[PDB]
């Protein structure tokens, strides 16, 4: 049944990322900055195309998760799910 | 045996070879008269060839496919005299000279005008360094350990 | 004034052949006006044949 | 159909001589 | 700013002849024009990539549109093996009634030429079948064309113009080709393999107008949703299948069977769907490595500035690497370059081992010259690669900013890196040359048994570790028992052991002795190469010699007679050098590979096996023996369709004899000659009624060169092609 | 080689050389130079000379032996 | 027409002007060395790029230097 897989793998990575690795992803990205070009932020250098997008990441979370964050958890998930039934599709052994 | 190879005396394109050359010197000794010192020399050329492949053949060497013989310096214990043997030798020969020069030029670094010394070899001098050459790994050795080999 | 005649300097300017070399000090001049006073000799010459120059105080350090 | 018959001299010959001609005037012009 | 170099007034300026040449020469370099800034810097690149995008699209366009019109390809795609390929046709009022004659090849009714380009597997092999899908394609790249132009055009404008800030906009540029130019196209040349080739290569017409209601599995998208992936592999071709018909196939459209196809002896086509899907799968994911506007992903100054090693051993690491890379072109040109010029011989080696199109192996001319004229391309490349490099070192270096990083460093100790090449090439050279003379000298003397034979363990082991079963080794996949051998021979094994283990293709040929000297002199090449190319790229900024480089510019002529005299001592002369030996190289390894072919071709074997150990064994079975046809093209008897590789033979030689004057020569004479030739057209009657504009004057020092080098590459060129078409189309075998 | 490139291309590897060199306290009293253009000129000329007429020396020589 | 430049290295001894062909350098009066001269170029425009100055200077690197530049009749040397 590829559903209950399916929903298996994308909620277990979404609860890892919620629940037990946020902490230390938000403070790799806070002290990783955004990419810099002669001491300045490409927006602040002059280009006007990459402006962060403040309003899409504000989110109502108690604790910040947003949807970038659910994208990339789920597809996580999604790629884990499918490669795990591929495997158990054929019966190689070796 | 290895990489597919013919010993060197079991092949048969080594004995084929080895007919068509004294086929081919003997062709020429017939021309001559028997006694003359032309036949001696053919004689000698024949017995040449035939003592070359015979000791080929009992030192174990190894023919390839059209019949010639091939060297292995793989690192085999069959093939220590292939060339593992020879160059060390070779490179006990070559240190000698390279220790031999360096020694030289220091031993004339003292004086004020190094460059009639360099043109116009002195003979007392170079003969006493030469015949330290022989244990120059010893002394090379030493030097190494107490830093003396590099300038700082 | 500076090194003593007779003594041993260090040479740190980059252009000169005899960078980072030893030389022999010639003589000093006590010119307060002279940008370069300090005299140095040499054992090997340049790609030009000459086997002197001349130097400021601080492009030379005593050794 | 004939067409080379008619498009190789035009290349070969006909425009040759005019990007010449041009070339050499834009060249000397002053 | 009045004269024909408007970007240079100095050069507008004087009034003799090197105007024009000097005009000719510098009108890509947009750094040195005046009043340049970066934006105009930019905006200039990027018109001109559009340009030569544009070009490339209406060349292909052209190609196509003659093929269909002038082609044979209807008559070729029911006969492969017994059809000769045609490019175009031939029209010239020079020919005469026996040359139209013996040139009337092939089904036409008039002179051709036979494309060795192959095209025309290639174009089979995709899925076309008839001249009109030729036309559409003709017409699509001309579509594209234009479009290129209009971009390019519109992007010029002042209203559509991009600033600065865009164009240093690392990241996001990483990020769309990884995902958006790699793996998209992939993707879609898999679903092209997987609609059309496949289908086409069983009889299935699909095309614009039916592709729609057809189904290239019976499944559909059934199992690739469910997870059952398996249901596309399960019927594979059979061995008996015939390319372009419906006897003995299948049903799967992605394997991995490994081998080559039985009949065509190439690649099947499914593997190369499944090799598609899986690269393309990887660069889509792979694209998302690094940060955008969204608030996620890596930083690259930061990944640079945390690899600096604990201990000091490599100094300051990569600290300030970022800026140097972004705000430098020439650094990211060598890098391309060099990266372009690695993947090109790897094309090169590979698609002689492992060709892909249908009916390629038994085209024997097709591949000898397409291996040559990549492994040029790349070698042409690679020499870029260090002059560019060379380039920046002199420019955009700035020295105060790049404190005790891994550059600084590098400028430090240029000595030992010189010495240790010197010492490799001086080695590699001394024991290969002394090899070969000493088999030379023993073979004259007339006992063979006195060679010096050495075998190549290391690469037969190696060949036999992957498989091969010609030496005596047993080890890895060679074994019957190992966990590789068992690990993998469930899946692939089966077919790459009877492709490898076979002896007419080309894959994982026999060596013996000849190529173990051969591998040697490919080395020295290389390395002298190198050390001639680094050399001049490091000892840019200055030496001893001259201590001041970085103020002359990148190219000048010379510094005088002073100080012994100084010629050849820039680094573009550096560049000049390191061609010759560039063109020896790959020389010689196309000698080397055209030499193995054709004896393997031929028949024998021993041939080569037992002529390439020494040099009058290449001097006499390679190049006399192989001439006989080639330069009797034309005889006073008459001729035959082999006369304009005979032509073109000598125009070669007459090319590269002709280069020796400008790289002899020096300016000094010639300019008193002209001296002498301008008075006596000043003093002479009914002819000082013209007079002229410029004043006449020789060619400077660096012109000279440059015109010598090319004079050299042109005649090289052009000779080596010549005698390998002709060579290998005389006897077609 | 020596008809078509310059001596400051070789002093400046012949510079390398020698740092090499010193750094063994094997340097020599009389410092290695590059040949001077006259004289890579000349030997330029001696070498093609030498190689061309030995050349045709020995096919003439060779053909005329055997076949005459 | 080139550019001739004088560096402070110089020591005045007026070998520079006397090798050159074209009278292109003179000396003026100076106070930052011994001999109390330096050298200067005037007349620039007449240079012909000989770099016969630079051959006859002893220092460690040369007081005087010539950098090409734009070509004319004059630097040329075109007699026609
Ligand atoms: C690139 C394309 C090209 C083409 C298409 C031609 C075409 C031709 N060549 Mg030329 N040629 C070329 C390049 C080319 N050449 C180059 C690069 C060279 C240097 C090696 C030469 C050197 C050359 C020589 C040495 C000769 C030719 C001759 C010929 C003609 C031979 C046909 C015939 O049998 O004579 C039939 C008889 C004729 C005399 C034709 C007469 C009519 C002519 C074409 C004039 C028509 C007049 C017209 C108003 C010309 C002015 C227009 C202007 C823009 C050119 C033909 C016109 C031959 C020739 O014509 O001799 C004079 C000849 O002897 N060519
Ligand atoms: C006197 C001893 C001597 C010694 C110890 C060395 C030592 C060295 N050489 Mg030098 N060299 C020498 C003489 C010597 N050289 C001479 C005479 C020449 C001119 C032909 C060179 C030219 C040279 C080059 C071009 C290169 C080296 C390099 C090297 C280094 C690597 C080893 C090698 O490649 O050898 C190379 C050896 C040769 C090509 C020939 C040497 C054989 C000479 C003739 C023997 C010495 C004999 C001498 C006359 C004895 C007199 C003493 C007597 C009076 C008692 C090594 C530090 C290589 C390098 O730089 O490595 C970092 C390299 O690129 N050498
Ligand atoms: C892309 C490269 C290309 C190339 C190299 C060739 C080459 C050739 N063509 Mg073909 N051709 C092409 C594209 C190309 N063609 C296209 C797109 C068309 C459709 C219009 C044709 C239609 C065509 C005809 C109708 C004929 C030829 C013929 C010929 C031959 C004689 C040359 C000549 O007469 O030109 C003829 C060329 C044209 C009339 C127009 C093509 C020019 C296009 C529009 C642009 C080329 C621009 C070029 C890349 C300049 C860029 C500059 C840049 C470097 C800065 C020669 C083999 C002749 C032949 O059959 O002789 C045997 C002939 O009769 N060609
Ligand atoms: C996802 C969308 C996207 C896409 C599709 C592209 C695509 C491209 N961009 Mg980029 N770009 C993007 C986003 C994108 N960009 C963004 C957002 C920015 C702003 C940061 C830029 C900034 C940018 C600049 C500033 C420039 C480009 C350029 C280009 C062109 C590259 C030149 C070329 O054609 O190489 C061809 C590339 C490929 C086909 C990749 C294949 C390479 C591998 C090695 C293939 C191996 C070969 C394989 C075996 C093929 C077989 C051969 C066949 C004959 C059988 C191409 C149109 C350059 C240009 O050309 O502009 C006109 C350029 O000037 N881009
Ligand atoms: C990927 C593309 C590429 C790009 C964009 C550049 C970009 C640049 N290069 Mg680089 N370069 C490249 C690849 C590239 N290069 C490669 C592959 C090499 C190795 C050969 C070099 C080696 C190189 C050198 C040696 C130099 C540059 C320089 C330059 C700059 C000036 C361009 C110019 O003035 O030339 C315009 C050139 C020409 C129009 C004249 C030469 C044309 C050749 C000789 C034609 C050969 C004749 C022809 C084939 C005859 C055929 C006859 C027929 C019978 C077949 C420019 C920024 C120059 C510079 O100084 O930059 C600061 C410089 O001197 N480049
Ligand atoms: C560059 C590398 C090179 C190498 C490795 C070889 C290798 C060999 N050569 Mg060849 N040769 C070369 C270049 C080379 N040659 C060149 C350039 C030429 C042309 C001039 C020749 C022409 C040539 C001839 C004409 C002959 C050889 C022979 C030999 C063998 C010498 C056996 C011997 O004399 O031992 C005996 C000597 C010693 C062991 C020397 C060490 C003892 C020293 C003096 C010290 C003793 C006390 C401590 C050896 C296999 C000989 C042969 O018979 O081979 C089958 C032979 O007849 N060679
Ligand atoms: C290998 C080829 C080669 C060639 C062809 C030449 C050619 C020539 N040499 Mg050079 N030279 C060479 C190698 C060569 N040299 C070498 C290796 C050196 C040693 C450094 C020199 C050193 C040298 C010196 C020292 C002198 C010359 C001079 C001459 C000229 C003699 C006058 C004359 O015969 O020209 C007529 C032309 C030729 C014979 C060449 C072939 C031309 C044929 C007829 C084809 C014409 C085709 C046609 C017009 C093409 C048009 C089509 C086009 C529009 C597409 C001539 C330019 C002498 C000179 O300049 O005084 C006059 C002289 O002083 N040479
Ligand atoms: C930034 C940019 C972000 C972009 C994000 C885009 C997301 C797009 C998501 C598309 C998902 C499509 C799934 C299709 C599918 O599963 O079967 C869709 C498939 C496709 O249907 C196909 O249609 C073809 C039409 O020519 C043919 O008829 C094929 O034979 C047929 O299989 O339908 C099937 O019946 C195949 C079997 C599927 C398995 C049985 C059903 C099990 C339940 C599936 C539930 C899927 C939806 C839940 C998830 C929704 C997430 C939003
Ligand atoms: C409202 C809310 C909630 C809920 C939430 C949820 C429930 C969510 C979910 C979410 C989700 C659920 C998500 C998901 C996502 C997904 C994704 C993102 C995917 C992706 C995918 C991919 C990417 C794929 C790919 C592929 C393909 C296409 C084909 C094959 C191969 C592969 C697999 C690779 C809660 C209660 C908690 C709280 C309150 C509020
Ligand atoms: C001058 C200069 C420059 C240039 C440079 C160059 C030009 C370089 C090159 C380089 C190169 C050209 C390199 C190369 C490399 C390579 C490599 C590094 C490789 C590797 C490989 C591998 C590692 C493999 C492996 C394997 C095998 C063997 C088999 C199979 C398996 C595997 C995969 C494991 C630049 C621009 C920087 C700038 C600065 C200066
Ligand atoms: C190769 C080359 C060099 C370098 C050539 C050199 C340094 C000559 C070297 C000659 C010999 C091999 C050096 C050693 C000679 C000693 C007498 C060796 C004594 C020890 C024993 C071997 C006897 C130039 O200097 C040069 C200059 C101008 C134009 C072209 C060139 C040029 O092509
Ligand atoms: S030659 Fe040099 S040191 Fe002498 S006066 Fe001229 S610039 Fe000064
Ligand atoms: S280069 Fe010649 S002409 Fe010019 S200043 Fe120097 S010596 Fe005088």
């Amino acid at each position: 049944s590829p559903s209950i897989v399916i929903s298996l793998s994308t909620g277990l990575s979404l609860f890892l990322g919620r629940f037990v690795f946020f902490n230390f992803q938000r403070e790799n990205v806070a002290k990783q900055g955004l990419p810099e070009q002669n001491g300045k932020t490409h927006f602040e250098a002059g280009d006007d195309r990459a402006k962060e997008y403040v309003s899409l990441l504000k989110s109502n979370d108690p604790i910040g998760f947003n949807i970038v964050d659910v994208l990339a958890w789920g597809s996580i998930g999604h790629i884990v799910a499918y490669y795990i039934l591929a495997t158990s599709s054929n019966g190689y052994d070796p | 045996d290895i990489s597919g190879l013919t010993p060197c005396k079991d092949s048969k394109q080594f004995a084929k070879r080895e007919k068509q050359q004294i086929k081919k010197l003997e062709s020429s000794l017939k021309l001559y008269a028997p006694e003359s010192a032309p036949a001696l020399a053919l004689n000698a050329q024949i017995e040449k060839t035939k003592r070359r492949f015979d000791n080929y053949g009992k030192y174990g060497l190894l023919c390839g496919s059209d019949g010639l013989p091939h060297l292995i310096v793989n690192g085999d214990q069959r093939h220590w005299g292939e060339f593992i043997t020879p160059g060390i030798l070779f490179l006990y020969i070559a240190g000698w000279i390279g220790w031999v020069g360096r020694s030289y030029l220091i031993a004339i670094s003292g004086e004020k005008k190094p460059a009639m010394k360099e043109i116009i070899i002195d003979v007392p001098l170079a003969s006493r360094i030469i015949f330290r050459g022989f244990i120059w790994p010893v002394a090379a050795y030493r030097e190494f350990l107490n830093g003396d080999l590099i300038a700082k | 004034i500076g090194p003593k005649r007779g003594s041993k300097v260090k040479i740190l300017r980059k252009e000169s052949y005899w960078y980072k070399n030893v030389g022999s000090v010639v003589a000093v001049d006590q010119d307060p006006k002279t940008r370069y006073p300090v005299v140095v000799r040499f054992a090997k010459v340049n790609y030009a044949n000459i086997s002197t120059n001349n130097y400021a105080l601080d492009e030379v350090e005593e050794v | 159909n004939n067409l080379p018959s008619i498009f190789v001299p035009l290349v070969g010959l006909v425009f040759p001589a005019i990007a010449m001609a041009s070339l050499f005037l834009h060249i000397q012009k002053n | 700013a009045l004269r024909f170099p408007r970007f240079s007034q100095g050069l507008a300026q004087d009034p003799t002849t090197r105007r024009i040449w000097f005009g000719i020469a510098t009108a890509h370099d947009f750094e040195n024009h005046d009043d340049i800034t970066e934006e105009r810097l930019y905006q200039n690149i990027f018109a001109s990539h559009f340009g030569q995008l544009a070009i490339i699209f209406l060349w292909t366009s052209g190609n196509l549109f003659h093929v269909a019109w002038q082609g044979n390809f209807e008559a070729w795609v029911q006969d492969p093996l017994h059809v000769r390929p045609i490019a175009h046709a031939i029209w010239d009022p020079h020919f005469g009634q026996p040359a139209v004659e013996a040139f009337t090849r092939g089904g036409a009714l008039g002179p051709v030429n036979i494309a060795y380009s192959g095209v025309y597997q290639w174009w089979y092999t995709i899925g076309l079948r008839t001249n009109g899908d030729l036309y559409t394609g003709a017409l699509f790249l001309l579509f594209l064309s234009a479009i290129s132009l209009i971009a390019g055009w519109l992007h010029l404008q002042p209203k559509w113009k991009p600033s600065v800030s865009w164009f240093k906009n690392a990241e996001s540029r990483l990020n769309h080709h990884l995902s958006g130019l790699f793996g998209v196209s992939s993707l879609a040349w898999t679903g092209h393999l997987v609609h059309v080739a496949i289908p086409g290569s069983r009889g299935e017409y699909v095309r614009w107008n039916n592709f729609l209601g057809v189904l290239p599995h019976p499944q559909g998208l059934g199992p690739l949703f469910t997870g059952q992936w398996n249901l596309y592999a399960q019927n594979p071709d059979s061995s008996s299948h015939l390319f372009g018909t419906s006897q003995g196939t299948g049903t799967a459209i992605l394997t991995l069977l490994g081998g080559f196809h039985p009949q065509t002896q190439s690649l099947w086509l499914t593997d190369i769907a499944h090799h598609h899907l899986a690269i393309a799968i990887l660069f889509l994911v792979a694209g998302h490595m690094y940060r955008t506007n969204f608030g996620i992903g890596h930083s690259i100054k930061d990944l640079l500035e945390a690899h600096i090693p604990p201990g000091g051993r490599l100094g300051r690491g990569h600290r300030g690497l970022y800026d140097t890379i972004n705000n430098s072109i020439h650094f990211q040109l060598g890098l391309a370059l060099a990266s372009l010029g690695v993947i090109t011989s790897l094309v090169a080696q590979h698609m002689y081992s492992l060709p892909a199109y249908a009916f390629i192996a038994q085209d024997f001319t097709t591949q000898a010259a397409l291996y040559t004229h990549h492994q040029y391309i790349a070698g042409f490349i690679m020499t870029g690669a260090f002059a560019h490099g060379a380039i920046f070192f002199i420019r955009d270096y700035n020295p105060e900013q790049n404190e005790d990083n891994v550059l600084a460093r590098m400028l430090d100790h240029k000595e030992a890196i010189i010495s240790h090449l010197s010492w490799a090439s001086l080695f590699l050279g001394f024991h290969t040359l002394g090899l070969y003379v000493h088999n030379d000298v023993m073979l004259a003397f007339g006992t063979p048994e006195k060679q010096i034979l050495i075998e190549p363990i290391f690469a037969q082991w190696i060949q036999s570790a992957h498989g091969k079963t010609s030496y005596g080794f047993d080890v890895l996949l060679s074994s019957t028992n190992s966990p590789a051998f068992n690990a993998g021979r469930s899946i692939w094994l089966p077919g790459w052991l009877n492709a490898i283990n076979e002896n007419s293709n080309s894959l994982f040929l026999t060596i013996g002795p000849g190529d173990f000297l051969v591998h040697h002199a490919i080395a020295l090449g290389l390395h002298t190469t190198t050390l001639i190319l680094v050399k001049g790229a490091l000892d840019a900024r200055g030496s001893k010699l001259m201590p001041d480089k970085k103020d002359f510019g990148y190219s000048f002529p010379c510094d005088g007679p002073g100080r012994g005299g100084t010629c050849d001592i820039s680094a573009w002369d550096a560049f000049y050098l390191a061609v010759f030996w560039m063109l020896n190289t790959i020389g010689w390894v196309t000698f080397y590979w055209h030499w193995k072919h054709i004896t393997l071709w031929q028949g024998n074997v021993s041939q080569f096996n037992e002529s390439s150990t020494y040099l009058m064994g290449w001097l006499r079975d390679y190049l006399w023996l192989n001439s006989s046809q080639l330069i009797n093209g034309y005889n006073p008897f008459g001729m035959n369709s082999l006369s304009v590789w005979a032509w073109m033979f000598l125009f070669g030689h007459l090319v590269w004899a002709t280069g020796f004057m400008f790289l002899i020569s020096w300016r000094g004479y010639w300019q008193e000659l002209i001296e002498t030739l301008a008075w006596a057209h000043e003093r002479t009657p009914l002819a000082n009624l013209i007079r002229w504009r410029d004043k006449p004057v020789a060619l400077s020092i660096v012109q000279a060169r440059l015109v010598g080098l090319a004079h050299f590459s042109v005649g090289y060129i052009f000779t080596y092609a010549a005698f390998l078409i002709a060579s290998t189309s005389g006897k077609f075998g | 080689m020596f008809l078509f490139s310059g001596r400051g291309y070789w002093q400046e590897l012949i510079e390398s050389i020698v740092w090499a060199h010193n750094k063994l306290k094997v340097a020599p009293a009389t410092q290695p130079r590059a040949l001077s253009i006259v004289q890579g000129r000349a030997v330029g000329v001696t070498h093609y000379l030498l190689g061309g007429i030995a050349t045709t020396w020995a096919f003439f020589l060779a053909r005329i032996i055997a076949v005459g | 027409s080139h550019s001739v430049k004088i560096y402070d290295t110089c020591i005045g001894c007026t070998q520079c002007v006397r090798a050159c062909p074209t009278d292109v350098l003179e000396m003026i009066p100076w106070d930052g060395c011994k001999a109390k001269q330096i050298a200067s170029a005037p007349r620039t425009e007449d240079c012909v790029g000989c770099k016969r100055c630079e051959s006859a200077c002893p220092t460690d690197f040369l007081s005087v230097r010539v950098y090409l530049w734009h070509e004319t009749t004059r630097s040329m040397g075109l007699a026609y």
